[PDB]
This record gives structure tokens, C-alpha cells and sequence, in this order.
């Protein structure tokens, strides 16, 4: 299906899909695209309307340029943002640990105002970071990701509250711009209004209008119908335009003699000067769109007319008089309603180009703020535009931005799915956003406007629920910064293919139809009565007359990683949240067999993932290697393709790539040539197909305990790859320099014979913990020794040296081979930070077996750990004797509500078994509709079911009715889907048939070396005497409070005196009790906690005669 | 009458409410550490004490010459505020901030707050001879047994 | 009549703090 190298996979799609899935990176690729302003961006945002497209940099230019001095005698201008070429490829930049950047030119001009001057000078504005075709960024070699930050859109926010004293209705509105002060038009509990701008206690409406320069007559004429404000014109208590506007300036400061400045011009510096009060371009459009303004206009500005202000005055009073509709002179009529808070039309998305746009904006806000200052103090006629530009704070703002931001994070590269789902991700918190503890549990929940645009399922389980959203499949970004959704439009019961991108705002007015609808061959409905939703979102049931718009598909509320999860409709959404979150934490294996049953996502997923070799040009294969593929294009030229071999992740997983095709194949542009990670044959794979059992057995599946079979470890089918990196340098100190050498202080030679000529170890050594990695040695100084050891050195006749034996050794519980050796040096032209002479890096990889306790799960949210690795013979097995793989427990079924595994158990055994339905005379009613041509199956088959349109239940029972056996005539699995099994321990058959079958499982990343910690004696803090715990530290175990309460509840106080004293803080006891353990003598009495006495000294510091008696 | 009664009961005096000598805490509670590469770190209190000693020597030299009183109440006032910022920053007027416009740590800052007596003592801490790992079932064991 | 509430007190609050910080 529109994929060149696709393997066949049979589906249960009852419907079609008229529109294909869009490109998934287009949320990020088309976002970049725009600050540059590509020619592809030019035509792309030129064919879909988009009359006069302007560049993102240009958007800061034409508002920034021209630059004008306070004297008005000279001027400075900017023009033409453009870009140079790249300086290094991605493999070099990731290799040589730099930024992936390209130069930037902007042609500026100084223009004198006294006589006119043409100082035009294309100035190198600095380096500029660049996005890959993978959608990524490289900072110091690190691959980092920009997170999308959801914010509320600026504009007009109407609201009505009801008080609890007199229970009546006050009507307010808060109107927010971008980067300015606020203003609120409220209604009092009494009469009348609430018109304090920037929170100065109250204003009246009329003094805003009369001091705005309008008669009290036109208050009656335009706003007298609208009779509650007649009381404002009664109790306005000041007659006179400036006579009340002086009192307005008294409301401003207070206490300053007003002039003709502070009458109108200062007010028009808050609302009619567009240099400090500048609402959003979309917020402009939102003002027009709400207020029913002159909206057929190509306009662009950020200026605030007062006519909109009196418009929202009269809309406000028509609201609080009780109405439904409203028109305006000169503009479109508006249905009167209150506003929503968390509606999507009120909450937009700052994209990365808007983010970086803000960072360039503040970068010129910090850059130019001395340039206009130096328009005076620099010498006239002696200034070139080069002498006025400091390019330094701009790139300081860029590198400042990519560092220390919680919107820039590392790529989670441990699953191509996980790397995909780190993108398309919707975040609420951040700079320019809310505070985490200081935001209530009301923005967290979902609202019916969330439908079709953001999936409500994917969120982390911890303290982030409602904070992290996930973008759906068919969404698309508004150039204004919103979500747009295509919908099928039906006229008179004729569904068109007319794909119309739509927002939720206009969707409120309109009629959204049903996906699974009885549609008859044209767009015509069998039934006349259809379920539908109102603007409230309530589910109503309507006759087939009003319907203009139809759904495009099922799965519209479903995100990407959500869409890979079959039989969702039969299990709990909470469990779906669990295992849906779990699949990003999968690990790669070394085999990558395709899953037996999936959907139409996985083949569609990895082709947009970009870890797999996609054929660029339709040609023929010339010659491949183990490491490269030299293709033959149909028109002349060739191209080689270097696949990446065993690249280290951010988490230490394997990024090896491998060829899948031959040397002479006629291939087409877009096809798969070679895959890398967990993918196979064009589609993802998180594990293997395994034979499952559903009985409880000997407490070894006791409350989600999981067991295994012996074959898998010996057939190595779950083997993992883990690369751990170590790094140390050679530096300089005050006394001298650090030394990397083969010369060691007092040491064995067995620990040296695997090291090279110059320190470091050689290729392919197998280490154990405590072995020495890099030979590092520093000078001591000049100290003295004890006379006794100095005697012994004379006895053994060997002074050592005046140096220190401080070398690099391996941390613990670690083994494996070292593959790569990377090493730098300051004298060898290497750029690396100061004080350092020489650098080295080590890459240590290791095959790891699967063992007990590791984190295992199935796709339906079921999970658990490995209790016992059995032998091969104590095992349930068939009448044909075939041993089982794992056994799952019964009671995870009822209370966790997860029967989809049972569903795919039956369907999975149907797939391994294969069928050929014997309806040679008449098709049964279960199979009477679904597809045709499906009633056979060659076993070991390749099948799929979509999300909501897959199989139905009688069909599932129907496929079991054909049972193509393994070798002989043998119905091992009955029509109820159970088998008769033998004891693998004593031998006898079991007196009940048992549910068994196949299930596709997976493996995660919580290995037993990761969370193990242990310590008897190690390092301590320097502030306190407490043990210190980190990565290379042994770790320490934090002992709490309620713990101590329970220790009191025993009353085992000698234990407590052991715990808080000799184990925590008293230094002089530790030597005593440790040495007593050494000699095996008595436990000494615990002395005074000296950490306690520290408090007493603090009290004695502050004029306190404290004393003990 | 409560507090006049309080001085009335005990064998104390209100002499300590004014001071003519200021104690100094031991130095290891304001310890100074140099990292590798010559990277120095220490406590905030030390330069505050330096403001104290510079004002005491400054006044101390300035009295001996003699002065108009405008200087005198100025220097004594700076001395009093130095004592105040030594004990508790931010109580009187603007808090003393340093680099980054962030407030410093006074004596009460070591005592009050999220480094308080709970948060120093009763917060609990980590000790050795301990560990942690993941767990599985031991169904063949006994109650007194463990693996 | 477009006096709100607590505004003379807000002058006493911001003034009671204002001569305090001005006298600081």
C-alpha cells in the first residue's frame, strides 16, 4: 500500500482511508524552515493562500530597523537576512564534538539624516545553529531536542462569576496583550463598574470616554440602552475633560502636578505608541475575530484603537443586560457568549521558531541597547556599520539559550519510538509558563475540546499528569500557532472527498458526524438518525439533515505510540496509560524478529523515524559491503552509503546498522535498503513471539511474579548490548603538571602487561572491577614521613618518588571489552577547555545475559519481574511435548481489567497455527462480511488489526474453528481455545484444559547493576561527616523519619543510638568501633554526638548563656 | 507586667540587651575550600564580619582625631546596620544581596527555615552498612528465613 | 462614587511601608 519494499501484512480494515497519514516530522521540519524562510517555505506557504509571506528574521528586522537616534540626525537600517553553507558534515560534528552551524550575513546600512549617506556593509552577524533532516541539533557533539511549550493565547477573556453574599451576577473581562500592562472591565457587586487599568483600584467608564475626547451626549446616544451605565453618567461626579483627566493622572502616580503631556500623550504611550505596548499579531487577529471587526483585511499591526475598547464596553453591557446576539456598526455580527479558559482556541503553542524568535528578539534587545547609546558618543563621520555592531552578545544569547534551559533536553535515544515520542510532545510548564506546585488541579484534567487534537492517554505516571500532552496523528499547525484538523464535508447526504483543515473554534458552530457510520457506497447513510456533539460537547442524537461535516477516520483521539497498541477498546485506559508509557523504555535485541501481530502503524512509523536507510534515488544496486552500499543511479552517477556501526547512545545502547538486500536489485526512491535498530523489514519490533501459559503454579507466579524457560538464555534470544564510557584528562596544577605514562609507583607487573607503551590499555582487554584504566600520576610536593616507615624504606632499600599514585581505575560490578580509544592533547592542536593538557576517552561494551529480576512486560500494561530461571525439563509441555516459554498468573486478569492479552493469545495462536476455512458451500455469518480472500492462512503468518476497526468477537471464535496441525492430525487446541497439559515435574496430565498460546513480549531498561547499591566504608562529606553518594560513590542509604518513629514503636533504643551516632556523624567513634571489629573486641559505648554540640556553639554565637547541669 | 514580671523573677539583668562585645563562631563552621584548578569556595558570613571589623577599626581610628557629629552618627549607624545584617539579613529594610542580586545567609538563616532543626537533625540522613536492590519471591523459605 | 474599597487603607499600607523603606 503505497510503500515500495513493503512486505504483505493482512488487515481487518472494514472501511478505507481516503487521506493518508501526513509526514510526522512536519511539526518540526516546517517549524524550522521559516526563520530562514526557505524557497520551499516560500512556495509552501504561498500556494495555500498566504499572500505576502515574510521571513522570521525579517519579522524582527522591519519592526527593529530602522534604528534612530534621539537627536534625529542619523539613522541605521537592516536588510537581507541570508545564510552561507555548512562547514562540517554531521558525522564530523558528532565526531569532533562541535556545533553544527553555518555563517550568517545581514546587509545593513548607516544613513545620515543631515545629508544622506550610503554606508552599506554586509556584516557577518555570527554563527548560527542548524537543524538536520533528522530534525535535530548538535551542541558540543551532544544531540539535543527542543520541547514545545503550550501557553494561553493573548486576547480577550470574558468571564462571569457569582458572589456568595448576595448571589448576583457580576460580569468581567480581562484583556491581555503581549509585553505590556493589563486592563479589566468589571462589574461591581453594587453599581457599577471595575475599570482600573494596571490594577489601580477602579476607574469609571465615562471618564475614559470623555477624557478620551468624547461628549457626554454620545454616551447617551451610542451607549444609553445600556442603561446601567446611565448611572455611571449620573455618579461620574466630575464634569470636564482635562478636569477629570488630571484626576486620572492622580490615579496614575499619585501625587504629581499634571501637564499637557500626562493628559493625552502619556495615555497614548500606553495604548497608541507601538514601541512598548504591542499585543500579538495573532492577538490582533483574535481581537478582529472575536469582536466582529473589519476582518476582511490583509492588515498587520499591534496598535490598540479605543473603538475596540468601546466595542467591548457595549458587548459587556449587552452581556450584563441579558441577550444572545450583537452586531457592530461597520463589522460582522457576533453571538454573545462567555469565554472558555482551557479551550484550545484560547491556548496556543509557541513553536521553536517562535522560541528562537523570542531569543533573537531579546538578543537584539540586549545588543542594540548600547548601539543607540553609541549613536551619540561615537564620532560623527568616522563610524562604519562594523564599528557599531557587537555580534558577541547575540551568539552569547544563543549559546546561553541552548544551555541551562528545561526546553532543551537530551535526545532519549534508547528506542526509535522513544526518540519519536520525545518529539511531537506537548508541555505545559516552563519559562513563560506556569509554576508546577502553584497551578491547581483544574488545568490538569481534560475538557471535550481536547478531542481529535491531543490524545488524553499518553502522560507520565508521576507528578506530571495534565502537564505533558501528546500530539495526535492527523493534527497540523496553524500559521497563527494553533491546531488544525482536516474533516470530510457532506452535502445533502453526499460525502465529498473535500479535505478541509479546520480549527476547534469554527467547529463549535458546526456539525461533526460519526466515524463508524452506515455509509452506503456514495456517502449515503442507511440510517436517518445519527449521534452528534454540540458545542457544549454533549452527545446528542439527531436526524440526518443538519450534517455538514464528517469525521475522516477512527483513531482521531489517538497519538502515535498509542496507535501501536492493539485491542485498546477492550481494556482499561489506566492500564493503557501504563503500558503505553512502558513501550518507550524498551531495549534493543540483537535479532529483531518482526512481531506476529500489529497494526498499520509500525511500517508507517520507522519510515519517518530516520534511523533506517531510505532509498533516496530510484536506481539499481551496484555493490554493497558490510559497511557501505555503492548504488547505481539510473541516470549516470553513483553514491556510496556508510552505515553506522555500533554507535553509542546517550544511555549506552547499540546503534549498529545492517544491510538487508543484495547487490543487483532494482530499487525505487523511498525504499528500505538497510535497517539499524529494533526495526526489521520496515517496521519496529520490541521483542519476540513466545509461547505463553495462564496457569498459577507453585507460587512462582505469585502476584505478578514472572518465570521463564531455559532455552532462551541458551539460545541467547534476549541478549542485550551496553556501552559504558569513561573519560579523564591530564591537567596542570600549581606545583606542576599531571602525567600520563607507563612509569608507575609501587605496583605489580601483572597489572601492567596488558597496557601499552605509553600508559593506557590496548585493544580488546577484558577487565574486572578494580583494574587500572589509564596510568595517571601527579607530583606530591615535599612532605615528611614517619621515621618508622622511613626506616622500612631503608630496610627495603627503595625510596619511591616525590609524586602521587592517583591513576584511573574501573568502577565496580563492571566488565566487558574496550573497543574504541579516543585521546586528545593540548599541544596537538585539540580545542578543549583551559588548564588541561591532554584528554582521553574509553568505550567499554559488554554482552549481558538476561537474568532474574529484570523488568518484563506485555503490551497490555501487564508487567513484572523475573523470579526463577528454570531448567528446560521442569516445564509445562504439549501432547506433542513442545515446552512452554513463560507462565502468567490468573489474578492479573479480573481486577486490572486486561483481557486484550487473552484476545491476542487466541489470535496469536491462530496466527502460528494457520487456517483454511472449509466453507466450500457457504460462508458462516461471522466471516460473511469482514474481508473476503482471507479464509486461508499459511502458518507463521503476518497479520494486523487496526485500532478500532479490527476483529469482532464471533470472528475470533470463528478463526479457532480451523486448526491446521503441526505434523500429524492433531487438534491440540480445542474450539474453546485450551489445551490438555502434562506435569513437567511429576508427569501426570492436568485434570483441566488450560488457556495457552502465543503473545508478543518485550524487555525494558532497569537492570540489576543499575539500582544495586552497597557500602561498608567509603568517602564522606566535607561539610558534614555524612557519607556521600553519587555515581562513582557507593551510594549511601537515606534513613528517614517515620522509620525512626517505628524504631520508637519497638523501643529498641540501642539500635537508634547505634544508627544516628557511629554510623552518621561522630568521626572519633568510627575508628574505635571499626578497630574493635578488627580485633573482635567488645562494642564500645557510643560517645556524645558531636554534631549535636555544633548546634550549641551556634547558640553560643548568639548571646545565649546555654548550660547543662 | 508579663515581661516586667519576667525580669522580676529570675536573677538576670537587662544588661545583655545592649552589647559591647560581639562573639565570633569557630571557623570550621565557615570553612574555606579550594577545588582543583585553584577554585575557591567559602561561606558568606566572612565578608560580613569583614564589614564589621572595618567599621570598628574605621570608627576606632576616626574618634581619636575628633570629628563633627554628622560623621559620627553616620559611622555608628553603619555599624548598627552591619550588626543587624550580621544577625539577620532582610529584617530591617532592603536585604543584603551580593552577586546575582540574591540574598546571603545570616545567622538566623542557618537556624530558621528549610535548614532548621528538623531540616538539620530530624530530617534524617544516610548511613553506611546498608544497601538496596530489587526483590522477588522466596516461596520455599520459612518465616524466620530470608534469602 | 467609583471609589472601590480599601484604597485609602492601601495608601496607609503602601505609605506605612513607604516611609519605612524610605527611612531604611
Amino acid at each position: 500500500n503505497s510503500v515500495p519494499g513493503a512486505p504483505n501484512r493482512v488487515s481487518f480494515a472494514k472501511l478505507r482511508e481516503p487521506l493518508e497519514v501526513p509526514g510526522l516530522l512536519d511539526v518540526q521540519t516546517d517549524s524550522f524552515e521559516w526563520l530562514i524562510g526557505s524557497p520551499r517555505w516560500r512556495e509552501s506557504a504561498a500556494e495555500r493562500g498566504d499572500v505576502n509571506p515574510v521571513g522570521g528574521l525579517e519579522e524582527v528586522l522591519y519592526e527593529l530597523s530602522p534604528i534612530e537616534d534621539f537627536s534625529g540626525s542619523m539613522s541605521l537600517s537592516f536588510s537581507d537576512p541570508r545564510f552561507d553553507d555548512v562547514k562540517a558534515p554531521v558525522d564530523e560534528c558528532k565526531d569532533k564534538d562541535m556545533t553544527y552551524a553555518a555563517p550568517l550575513f545581514v546587509t545593513a546600512e548607516f544613513i545620515n539624516n543631515n545629508t544622506g549617506e550610503i554606508k552599506s556593509q554586509t556584516v557577518f552577524m555570527g554563527d548560527f545553529p542548524m537543524m538536520t533532516e533528522k530534525g535535530t541539533f548538535i551542541i558540543n557533539g551532544t544531540e539535543r531536542v527542543v520541547v514545545s511549550q503550550l501557553v494561553r493565547s493573548p486576547g480577550v477573556y470574558f468571564d462571569e462569576t457569582i458572589d456568595k453574599s448576595t448571589d448576583k451576577t457580576l460580569h468581567s473581562v480581562k484583556v491581555i496583550p503581549s509585553r505590556g500592562a493589563w486592563l479589566e472591565f468589571d462589574v461591581d457587586k453594587r453599581d457599577t463598574v471595575g475599570v482600573r487599568i494596571d490594577r489601580k483600584r477602579r476607574q469609571p467608564v465615562t471618564v475614559l470616554l470623555k477624557a478620551l475626547g468624547w461628549t457626554s451626549e454620545q454616551i447617551v446616544e451610542r451607549f444609553g440602552f445600556s442603561e446601567i451605565m446611565r448611572s455611571t453618567l449620573e455618579k461620574d461626579n466630575t464634569v470636564g475633560t482635562d478636569e477629570a483627566l488630571l484626576d486620572i493622572y492622580r490615579k496614575l502616580r499619585p501625587g504629581e502636578p499634571p501637564t499637557k503631556e500626562s493628559a493625552q500623550t502619556l495615555l497614548e504611550n500606553l495604548f497608541f505608541k507601538e514601541k512598548r505596548y504591542d499585543l500579538a499579531r495573532v492577538g490582533r487577529y483574535k481581537v478582529n475575530k472575536k469582536l466582529g471587526l473589519h476582518v476582511g483585511e490583509p492588515i498587520t499591526s499591534s496598535t490598540l484603537t479605543e473603538e475596540d475598547v468601546v466595542a467591548t464596553i457595549e458587548y459587556l453591557v449587552r452581556l450584563h443586560e441579558g441577550q444572545t446576539t450583537m452586531t457592530v456598526p461597520g463589522g460582522v455580527e457576533v453571538p454573545v457568549e462567555t469565554d472558555d479558559i482551557d479551550h484550545f482556541g484560547n491556548r496556543r503553542l509557541r513553536t521553536v521558531g517562535e522560541l528562537i524568535q523570542n531569543q533573537i528578539r531579546v538578543g537584539m534587545s540586549r545588543m542594540e541597547r548600547v548601539v543607540r547609546e553609541r549613536m551619540t558618543t561615537q564620532d560623527v563621520e568616522a563610524i562604519t556599520p562594523q564599528t557599531l555592531i557587537n555580534i558577541r552578545p547575540v551568539v552569547a544569547a544563543i549559546k546561553e539559550f541552548f544551555g541551562t534551559s528545561q526546553l532543551s533536553q537530551f535526545m532519549d535515544q534508547n528506542n526509535p519510538l522513544s526518540g519519536l515520542t520525545h518529539k511531537r510532545r506537548l508541555s505545559a510548564l516552563g519559562p513563560g509558563g506556569l509554576s508546577r506546585e502553584r497551578a491547581g488541579l483544574e488545568v490538569r484534567d481534560v475538557h471535550p475540546s481536547h478531542y481529535g487534537r491531543m490524545c488524553p492517554i499518553e502522560t507520565p505516571e508521576g507528578p506530571n499528569i495534565g502537564l505533558i500532552g501528546s500530539l495526535s496523528v492527523y493534527a497540523r499547525v496553524n500559521p497563527f500557532g494553533f491546531i488544525e484538523t482536516p474533516y470530510r464535508k457532506v452535502v445533502d447526504g453526499v460525502v465529498s472527498d473535500e479535505i478541509v483543515y479546520l480549527t476547534a473554534d469554527e467547529e463549535d458552530r458546526h456539525v461533526v458526524a460519526q466515524a463508524n457510520s452506515p455509509i452506503d457506497a456514495d456517502g449515503r447513510f442507511v440510517e436517518p438518525r445519527v449521534l452528534v456533539r454540540r458545542k457544549a460537547g454533549e452527545v446528542e442524537y439527531v436526524p440526518s439533515s443538519e450534517v455538514d461535516y464528517m469525521d475522516v477516520s477512527p483513531r482521531q483521539m489517538v497519538s502515535v505510540a498509542t496507535a501501536m497498541i492493539p485491542f485498546l477498546e477492550h481494556d482499561d485506559a489506566n492500564r493503557a496509560l501504563m503500558g503505553a508509557n512502558m513501550q518507550r523504555q524498551a531495549v534493543p535485541l540483537v535479532r529483531s524478529e518482526a512481531p506476529l501481530v500489529g497494526t498499520g502503524m509500525e511500517l508507517r512509523a520507522a519510515i519517518d523515524a530516520g534511523d533506517v536507510v531510505v532509498a533516496e534515488e530510484s536506481g539499481v544496486i551496484e555493490e554493497v559491503s558490510a559497511d557501505y552500499i555503492t548504488v547505481m543511479h539510473d541516470n549516470g552517477t553513483r553514491r556510496t552509503y556508510r552505515m553506522r556501526k555500533f554507535a553509542r547512545s546517550n544511555h549506552g545502547t547499540c546503534a549498529n546498522q545492517c544491510p538487508i538486500v543484495d547487490a543487483g536489485d532494482r530499487v525505487e526512491a523511498g525504499q528500505v535498503i538497510a535497517d539499524g535498530p529494533c526495526t526489521d523489514d520496515g517496521e519496529m519490533a520490541l521483542g519476540k513471539n513466545l509461547l505463553v501459559a495462564i496457569m498459577p503454579w507453585e507460587g512462582h507466579n505469585y502476584e505478578d511474579a514472572i518465570i521463564l524457560s531455559n532455552r532462551l538464555v541458551e539460545e541467547d534470544v534476549l541478549t542485550s548490548i551496553h556501552i559504558e564510557e569513561h573519560e579523564i584528562d591530564a591537567r596542570d596544577t600549581k606545583l606542576g603538571a599531571e602525567e600520563i605514562t607507563r612509569d608507575i609507583p609501587n605496583i605489580s607487573d601483572e597489572v601492567l602487561a596488558d597496557l601499552d607503551e605509553r600508559g593506557i590499555v590496548r585493544i580488546g582487554a577484558e577487565v574486572r572491577d578494580g583494574d587500572i584504566l589509564v596510568g595517571k600520576v601527579t607530583p606530591k610536593g615535599e612532605t615528611e614521613l614517619t621515621p618508622e616507615e622511613r626506616l622500612l624504606r631503608a630496610i627495603f632499600g627503595e625510596k619511591a618518588r616525590e609524586v602521587r599514585d592517583t591513576s584511573l581505575k574501573v568502577p565496580h560490578g563492571e566488565s566487558g571489552k574496550v573497543i574504541g580509544i579516543r585521546v586528545f592533547s593540548r599541544e596537538d592542536e585539540d580545542e578543549l577547555p583551559a588548564g588541561v593538557n591532554e584528554l582521553v576517552r574509553v568505550y567499554v561494551a559488554q554482552k549481558r545475559k538476561i537474568s532474574d529480576g529484570d523488568k518484563l512486560a506485555g503490551r497490555h500494561g501487564n508487567k513484572g519481574v523475573i523470579g526463577k530461571i528454570l531448567p528446560v525439563e521442569d516445564m509445562p509441555f504439549l501432547a506433542d511435548g513442545t515446552p512452554v516459554d513463560i507462565i502468567l498468573n490468573t489474578h492479573g486478569v479480573p481486577r486490572r481489567m486486561n483481557i486484550g492479552q487473552i484476545l491476542e493469545t487466541h489470535l496469536g495462536w491462530c496466527a502460528h497455527s494457520g487456517w483454511k476455512v472449509d466453507a466450500a458451500k457457504g460462508v458462516p455469518d461471522w466471516a460473511a462480511r469482514l474481508p473476503d480472500e482471507l479464509l486461508e492462512a499459511q502458518p507463521n503468518a503476518i497479520v494486523s488489526t487496526p485500532v478500532f476497526d479490527g476483529a469482532q468477537e464471533a470472528e475470533l471464535q470463528g478463526l479457532l474453528s480451523c486448526t491446521l496441525p503441526n505434523r500429524d492430525g492433531d487438534v491440540l487446541v480445542d474450539a474453546d481455545g485450551k489445551a490438555m497439559l502434562f506435569d513437567g515435574r511429576s508427569g501426570e496430565p492436568f485434570p483441566y484444559p488450560v488457556t495457552v498460546g502465543y503473545m508478543y513480549i518485550m524487555k525494558l531498561h532497569h537492570l540489576v547493576d543499575d539500582k544495586i547499591h552497597a557500602r561498608s566504608t567509603g568517602p564522606y562529606s566535607m561539610i558534614t561527616q555524612q557519607p556521600l553518594g553519587g555515581k562513582a560513590q557507593f551510594g549511601g542509604q537515606r534513613f528517614g523519619e517515620m522509620e525512626c518513629w517505628a524504631m520508637q514503636a519497638y523501643g529498641a533504643a540501642y539500635t537508634l543510638q547505634e544508627l544516628l551516632t557511629i554510623k552518621s556523624d561522630d568521626t572519633v567513634g568510627r575508628v574505635k568501633v571499626y578497630e574493635a571489629i578488627v580485633k573482635g573486641e567488645n562494642i564500645p559505648e557510643p560517645g556524645i554526638p558531636e554534631s549535636f554540640k555544633v548546634l550549641l556553639k551556634e547558640l553560643q554565637s548568639l548571646c545565649l548563656n546555654v548550660e547543662v547541669l | 507586667l508579663k515581661v516586667v514580671a519576667a525580669f522580676q523573677q529570675s536573677g538576670n539583668s537587662p544588661m545583655g540587651m545592649v552589647l559591647d562585645a560581639v562573639p565570633v563562631i569557630p571557623p570550621e563552621l565557615r570553612p574555606m575550600v579550594q577545588l582543583d584548578g585553584g577554585r575557591f569556595a567559602t561561606s558568606d558570613l566572612n565578608d560580613l564580619y569583614r564589614r564589621v571589623i572595618n567599621r570598628n577599626n574605621r570608627l576606632k581610628r576616626l574618634i581619636d582625631l575628633g570629628a563633627p557629629e554628622i560623621i559620627v552618627n553616620n559611622e555608628k549607624r553603619m555599624l548598627q546596620e552591619s550588626v543587624d545584617a550580621l544577625f539577620d539579613n532582610g529584617r530591617r529594610g532592603r536585604p543584603v544581596t551580593g552577586p546575582g542580586n540574591r540574598p546571603l545567609k545570616s545567622l538566623s538563616d542557618l537556624l530558621k527555615g528549610k535548614q532548621g532543626r528538623f531540616r538539620q537533625n530530624l530530617l534524617g540522613k544516610r548511613v553506611d552498612y546498608s544497601g538496596r536492590s530489587v526483590i522477588v519471591v522466596g516461596p520455599q523459605l520459612k518465616l524466620h528465613q530470608c534469602g | 462614587f467609583v471609589w472601590d474599597e480599601d484604597e485609602s487603607e492601601a495608601l496607609r499600607q503602601a505609605r506605612k511601608d513607604a516611609e519605612l523603606t524610605a527611612s531604611a
